[PDB]
């Protein structure tokens, strides 16, 4: 009993113990590869099957192609919609740093949250998801820096 | 096996806490999708 065309967009916990987080948008579930390892997901009766995935990008989509295409403008502050295990979803504003690789530059957020937070969305001021949190490095002082990992639409 | 449960709406929150620095790091991405810091 739903209106034709209705979805339920939003942010979801990937549970097993929370192993990760994901974004539901336009009927596709977006999370990071290392969270599900391409395994199928349950959505209460419905089963989500993987559609696209890349280990190197550490991304995977379920039920359809990757839909998120907004990008950080390299200039403005962003918000991590952090969904840590056992805690309510919460918005953290920050100015991203920069990962510099031999193949270009990527935004990166210096925010530290448990491993089960991987797949939490990063937002621009429009509320558009500009990437997923949870693939980065631990620097010398023990703190964690995550790339703003975005896919291709 | 894994399952998903809703956690909230995806919205920008006005007057959210601001924190964290913006470091510029030279990193390398291997074929396994792992980032590592580049030695000086």
């Amino acid at each position: 009993e739903v209106k034709k065309g209705e979805t339920t967009d939003g942010v979801y916990r990937v549970m097993t113990t929370q192993v990760g987080v994901g974004v539901m948008q336009e009927g596709v579930f977006h999370t990071m590869w290392h969270v599900t390892k391409g395994a199928a997901l349950r959505s209460g009766e419905g089963r989500l099957d993987p559609y696209w995935g890349d280990v190197k990008q550490d991304l995977v989509s379920y039920c359809g192609p990757w839909k998120l295409d907004a990008a950080w403008d390299g200039l403005s502050e962003v918000q991590l919609l952090a969904v840590p295990p056992g805690e309510r979803a919460k918005n953290i504003q920050t100015l991203p740093g920069i990962f510099k690789t031999k193949d270009g530059d990527i935004g990166a957020v210096a925010l530290d949250y448990p491993a089960g937070t991987s797949g939490s969305p990063i937002l621009d001021k429009c509320g558009r998801v500009i990437g997923l949190y949870g693939n980065g490095v631990v620097i010398k002082n023990g703190s964690y820096v995550s790339a703003i990992t975005q896919g291709k639409r | 096996d894994m399952y998903i449960e809703r956690a909230g709406d995806i919205t920008w929150e006005k007057d959210a806490e601001v924190t964290g620095n913006s470091p510029r790091l030279d990193v390398a991405l291997d074929e396994s999708g792992d980032f590592s810091l580049v030695e000086e």
